[PDB]
């Protein structure tokens, strides 16, 4: 089925520009939307006119026109009709609810069979994070739960308040949320949006370049989310490619994809809940992959109550990329989320006991009570998810004792 | 099978597969263009588990078949025996694909449908839901592992050899002229060659020698007989590797697929029951007693435990069967046994 | 033909000594060359000078009702000639009607306006003008007329008859709308305020019933025109003639053989249209007509056919029109009056009751419900059932 | 049939000039009246190696002279000569004989009454050139001065001089000053009495569409309504047939139109299926419509070459469910497969939707409220009372339309 991309905020718009440039390069679509000389299926991400032009399905949302202007000028094939221009931002989103609801309904009507909503946004984006938090609520309300949502939220490197307020709605409404940290991205680079764009583009490779299996997003996601509570994913990318000293075999890709240094978020000891590895090359040797799967299963520490299966998808490289060597992406579901969530909660508590900057949000007695109850609910939800991820680790998870 | 109109499936298949855009006169059609319109998908009375038993209602998926008549002379190489072995694989793969599509949709509801995602259940129902979600995750992982083995470890791996061989043969013939000249001498042997009479004694040598040694597929396929034989061997390999050739493997596979399908149906029927348990949503759905609620939960306890233990039994038997068959005959099944044992 | 005779006699009798003095390979090659040349010239005549496609398009334009303006002009001009019995209408009146309708409509600029000609088929006493008038497109001046056997033309006049009835009713409803709307301004709105309200209510009821009938007829015509006639034309004529008739023999690329030579010569054109035999042309046009006349809705297959139900609804509309004319006369007699008032009001109530209950509620809604339920049993007609 | 166009007032003349230039462009008639040779048909395929003939009906609007010169069937009525001078200069083809030259509604109405004989002679002269007349088209502004009074008097004169035997449309433009509400109600009274089908255009909603001039949109809608008449097809091809399909009773005669703006931008609609869904949007209707609206009749126009039937069928099926039909009207959506003019190089589709919904309750309510506020020889006050009662007579009727 078709997918709709939502871009919110300055960071979201920049990441989306890189993402769409990568996708258009992979499908050979020119900057003006004209084709270049089919077995691939860009229709899932591009709308095809009866004049042979490809335009992205994405929707651009931002508080200021400079970022949107840069993005549109860089890629002229964006449709201008889809362009629209913390608590203050969220209340502003309430005012524009009708316009945005109709704007999204236009894209849904334009496609034939909708599958999922992609969202590119930054949790630490301030006002834009507020408008994206409202976007999740309105979409989930109007379209129910038949269509799932995927959020490629960028985590932060007064900010604690914003991170908690955005994470409350991220937990409530998102169906499968990727976690990216600028710290680990710049550590890997030792710009940064080119890693997120690459990971997001590769995550959907089996859909755009069909093969024997994994033809739908339901199959890709369902392998990684045993419970709707544990919805945060850790993504790992192998950087050593296109150099002379590349990984010599896909088997070494499978073994060295699990290194903790390549993960896109700060990690000690972790337990894996689910696994799925992407291998993308013109030709793939099966016996190497079998040996690598066996070693990966014998090496990785799974939680007791999970089936303990490692899945390797055999992605196909784009014809428009000339004979490049193998590359691969790893997406995992770990219990390492407790560390980052604990860090966020510690910062939030430290800055909530001290009334440092709450004057910018508490306007009156009723506003004080409103913000206090909202903050308490967000804190309780985050603690609930931490406790759930902690109870997953132990062996008595399925016991009623 | 009988509770649905057969003629609708034909049309809903042709809109997907044999759609067309025409081309002007004189523009050559592609071979794919010619073979698209030939294919026909029809429901047959011979179910998969019955048709495969001969060459040792149920849901319609068990009985949907695909046939492709072929032009002359292409049908001589794609002999009917080869197409029949292809059709068996089509039926098996459609069964597994359908179950995977039933495992994904049920996973969408189990996680995000309002009734299942409701937070206002009591502790007991919460733990019951958690157990059910974990069990369904195990079934999903098992089915994806089985499909991965069948499709990548059996079909694509064997097909690589044929693809390479056929490419080599195409390149070999591309540079080869059509028609060969044969020359001969004057053959003055006459009486030195007639050897008239009953016969010579050379007949014993022809029988003494053997010609069972032919390998290395040098310079690609050189005789149409080998061309047909390669594909017949490929189809036989596909059937033998898949868990359809032995009786133990086929029986275990049939039990496993039946159990998974019935579990999905039971999951669907569960959605109705959960409405009555919690109150916060029962009032909303009823718009259109403690003892009774306790009875409902007690019934669900035993039903769910029965499904859980049945899954364990089927898994144990299936692994044992694969292990014995892989150790005896098939190399491909042995590594699958190792992988599944390392899973559970 | 003479040039061809000389050319190929110079091969049979000069290059060789007859068919007997020819090896089988050369004889087959000669016959193949003759076949290609002959069918090339047959195309260059039939689809060239004769313009087969243009005349088939004009057949579809006129017989299948496409130029609705011309037929509206005929019906408005001949609204009095067609009223009398089919025996009374003479040739001169038909010619006057046809010429006036040609001048009024947009066909006066049509390229082949001369070829048009009207006729009456069966001048029976019991048949009115509306039940006999048929428009005839003359193609006798071309050799193409010998390919098109009379059976095809008879099936072209049957389908025209059905479509003519439908459009006759569609236009009668327009005249009904105009006359009642004018009467509203001329009489009802100027009447005394005491009895204006009941008459206004009755008139509104009548006009709403007319609107319902118009919607039904328009949906039926839209379905036929843009799903039966147009789809069949584009699928069986345009796609057979101009697009490639891809076949299993066209699949084979013979150029794996060296085949450096080409025959008969570069002088023989390639013609952008499939080379069709005479029997092939006859069969092509026969199948194109048969598909339309024997469509799913128009076939003869409650143990009753769809055509019978449609005709029953059409009879309902005819009865509605005839009774509405009586209502028209009664209300205008009510207008003229301003003890007779009570009698006229009673008759108005009686007529309104008849039309509202019997014709609409008792007959039209019942028949339409039965027809809608009948259509849902068919996959093809389910979509039409939802609208119609 | 033939159609006679009448333009009254400065706004009416401004709209009519562009309306006639649009029609002339579509039919290839140059500004000097000279005709252009007809290009060969596109779907009339022909065999290939590898002047007066026409298949449209332009003469339904233009009078074809013996010298192969076209002339519109238009009549220009106003008092200020500057707009008429501009219109004639832009289009010399306009007949000078057809031009007639001379704030309070009463003053204009009395002027029309006094000089009614000359205007009537002009109408009769135009009719005499028409054989089998069909309908009249009026382009005038409900409020604005000259247009209101003169158009109202011409409405009455035409209605009663021919016995109402021909239907009479009205492309009225509603206003977006102390005298304006009086003029609006006074003209709407005669619109109720005489007009057969009224196309309500609201300037504020036209400005709302534009910012995404205002007269160009009105000209486009008016010149696209009659597309089936000028390019005949299977259905309709008659102005009475189109109107009769949207007016169930004489009272529910007020129509409103929706316009698809993106006829030229390179991000135009992908296909017919998309445009069918986009036409129902409430942000491009020419009249402000709320969410409580209900539709009495539906009509969609499609203008393009070789439209895909599958897309149209699927679009109709999807749009039928979305639309909220009035309970006593059967769910019916109709699509007009118009033909694009071969003279136009633009290959993009255009589509105009004409609807008869119940949103008129709010519009006439606003007009009535403003009139009531402003009210707070004697003959004129009686006419004001009569207009108030006549407007209420359809206010309550449109409200009752909701009920079975």
């Amino acid at each position: 089925g078709e997918t709709i991309t939502l871009q919110v905020g300055q960071c979201g718009n920049q990441v989306g520009l890189q993402y769409w440039q990568q996708l258009a390069t992979e499908h050979g679509i020119q900057s003006d939307g004209s084709s270049t000389p089919r077995n691939d299926h860009p229709e899932l991400f591009f709308t095809l006119s009866d004049s042979n032009t490809y335009t992205p399905r994405s929707i651009l949302i931002d508080m200021e026109p400079s970022v949107i202007a840069k993005s549109t000028s860089a890629l002229p094939m964006f449709n201008p009709r889809n362009v629209h221009l913390w608590i203050n931002g969220y209340k502003y989103g309430t005012e524009e609810e009708e316009t945005l609801l109709n704007l999204i309904d236009r894209e849904v009507d334009k496609c034939d069979n909708l599958s999922n909503f992609q969202l590119f946004h930054s949790v630490a984006g301030g006002t834009g994070s507020g408008v994206g938090s409202k976007m999740l609520e309105v979409i989930s309300d109007r379209y129910g739960h038949k269509k799932l949502l995927n959020t490629f939220s960028i985590f932060p490197s007064v900010q604690p308040y914003n991170t908690i307020l955005t994470l409350k709605r991220l937990i409530d409404y998102s169906d499968a949320t990727f976690v990216f940290h600028n710290d680990s991205l710049n550590r890997i680079e030792n710009g940064a949006n080119k890693l997120i764009a690459l990971v997001s583009a590769s995550v959907s490779n089996p859909l755009r370049f069909p093969g024997y299996m994994y033809s739908s997003m339901e199959s890709i996601v369902s392998n990684l989310i045993p419970t709707p509570d544990l919805k945060f994913l850790t993504s790992s990318i192998a950087p050593f490619s296109t150099q002379k000293h590349n990984y010599l075999n896909e088997y070494d890709m499978l073994l060295e994809l699990s290194n903790d240094r390549y993960k896109t978020n700060r990690v000690g000891d972790t337990s894996y809940i689910s696994m799925l590895n992407y291998l993308i090359g013109d030709n793939l040797d099966q016996r190497e992959i079998r040996k690598g799967i066996l070693k990966s299963q014998q090496r990785i520490s799974f939680v007791p109550w999970v089936a303990r299966s490692v899945l390797v998808v055999h992605g196909k490289k784009s014809p428009y990329l000339k004979n490049t060597n193998l590359e691969g992406i790893q997406v995992t579901n770990n219990t390492s989320m407790i560390d980052v969530f604990t860090k966020i909660l510690k910062q939030f508590d430290l800055l909530i006991k001290r009334k440092a900057y709450l004057n910018r949000y508490y306007s009156s007695v009723e506003e004080e009570n409103e913000v206090m109850e909202m903050f308490n609910e967000s804190r309780e939800s985050v603690k609930s998810i931490i406790d759930e991820y902690k109870a997953c680790k132990e062996i008595t998870y399925l016991d009623d004792d | 099978k009988l509770k649905i109109s057969v003629s609708r499936l034909q049309k809903q298949y042709d809109d997907i597969f044999k759609e067309k855009i025409e081309n002007k006169v004189g523009v050559r059609p592609s071979v794919y263009d010619v073979l698209k319109k030939n294919q026909k998908l029809s429901v047959t009375s011979e179910s998969l588990y019955k048709v495969v038993e001969e060459l040792m209602d149920e849901p319609t998926i068990t009985s949907v078949d695909l046939t492709i008549p072929l032009p002359f002379p292409l049908n001589l190489v794609l002999n009917q025996q080869l197409s029949y072995q292809y059709e068996i694989m089509f039926k098996l793969l459609i069964n597994i694909k359908f179950i995977s599509k039933y495992n994904s949709s049920n996973w969408q509801e189990m996680n995000y449908s309002k009734i299942w995602t409701n937070s206002h259940f009591n502790s007991s129902v919460k733990k019951w839901i958690l157990r059910c979600r974990v069990l369904h995750s195990r079934i999903c992982s098992f089915i994806h592992e089985l499909e991965n083995y069948i499709v990548h470890d059996v079909i694509e791996h064997n097909f690589e050899e044929i693809k390479n061989l056929i490419h080599t043969t195409a390149t070999n013939l591309a540079t080869s002229e059509l028609g060969s000249d044969i020359n001969d001498e004057g053959d003055n042997i006459f009486n030195g060659s007639l050897i008239r009479g009953t016969f010579n004694n050379n007949s014993i040598f022809d029988s003494k020698v053997h010609k069972h040694r032919t390998t290395t597929y040098v310079e690609g396929i050189s005789t149409v007989e080998q061309l047909i034989q390669k594909f017949l061997d490929y189809s036989s390999t596909l059937l033998n590797d898949s868990l359809l050739t032995r009786e133990e493997s086929l029986r275990q596979l049939r039990k496993m697929l039946d159990f998974i399908f019935h579990f999905n149906n039971y999951i669907v029927q569960v959605k109705k029951v959960l409405v009555l348990l919690n109150h916060e949503l029962f009032n909303e759905y009823s718009k259109e007693d403690q003892e009774s609620i306790d009875k409902r939960f007690a019934n669900l306890s035993d039903t769910f435990l029965m499904q859980y233990e049945k899954f364990g039994e089927n898994l144990v038997t299936f692994l044992a069967t694969i292990k014995q068959v892989g150790e005896r005959e098939n190399q491909g099944l042995l590594e699958l046994s190792n992988r599944l044992e390392l899973c559970f | 033909v003479n040039q061809y005779n000389v050319k190929y006699s110079a091969i049979l009798f000069n290059n060789h000594q007859g068919l007997a003095s020819m090896t089988t390979n050369e004889m087959i090659k000669l016959i193949d060359s003759q076949y290609n040349e002959i069918l090339t010239f047959l195309t260059q005549i039939i689809q060239g000078n004769n313009k087969l496609f243009t005349h088939v398009y004009n057949f579809k334009r006129f017989y299948f009702m496409e130029t609705n303006d011309f037929i509206d002009a005929i019906m408005v001009k001949g609204k009095d000639v067609f009223n009398e019995s089919s025996v009374n209408i003479s040739s001169t009146y038909l010619r006057k009607v046809l010429q006036d309708a040609i001048q009024i409509s947009s066909v006066k600029n049509f390229e082949y306006v001369d070829r048009l000609d009207s006729r009456v088929l069966n001048p029976q006493h019991g048949n009115l003008g509306w039940e006999s008038f048929t428009i005839e497109y003359k193609i006798d001046d071309l050799p193409m007329s010998y390919l098109f056997e009379g059976h095809q033309h008879l099936q072209y006049l049957k389908m025209f008859h059905f479509l003519w009835k439908l459009r006759q009713l569609n236009n009668l409803l327009n005249w009904h709308f105009e006359m009642f709307n004018e009467l509203n301004h001329n009489v009802v709105t100027k009447l005394s305020s005491r009895n204006r309200r009941p008459l206004a209510k009755s008139l509104s009821i009548i006009t709403s019933i007319r609107f319902h009938f118009t919607q039904f007829l328009n949906e039926l015509i839209a379905y036929l025109s843009y799903d039966v006639i147009e789809e069949n034309f584009q699928q069986h004529i345009v796609r057979k003639l101009f697009y490639n008739k891809n076949d299993q023999d066209l699949l084979l690329n013979k150029s794996f053989m060296n085949l450096s030579e080409i025959d008969p010569n570069n002088d023989l054109p390639k013609f952008n249209v499939n080379l069709l035999t005479i029997d092939e042309l006859v069969e092509l046009h026969g199948t194109y007509i048969d598909s339309i006349i024997n469509s799913s809705l128009l076939n003869e297959k409650t143990n009753i056919s769809y055509i019978d139900q449609i005709f029953n609804i059409l009879q309902t509309i005819f009865n509605f029109i005839n009774t509405s004319q009586e209502f028209y006369s009664l209300v205008c007699t009510f207008g003229l009056l301003v003890q007779d008032q009570e009698d006229l009001e009673f008759q108005l109530h009686k007529i309104k009751r008849k039309i509202y209950k019997d014709i609409y509620q008792h007959d039209y809604k019942r028949q339409l419900n039965d027809l809608k339920n009948d259509l849902n049993r068919d996959y093809n007609l389910k979509d039409l059932s939802k609208l119609l």
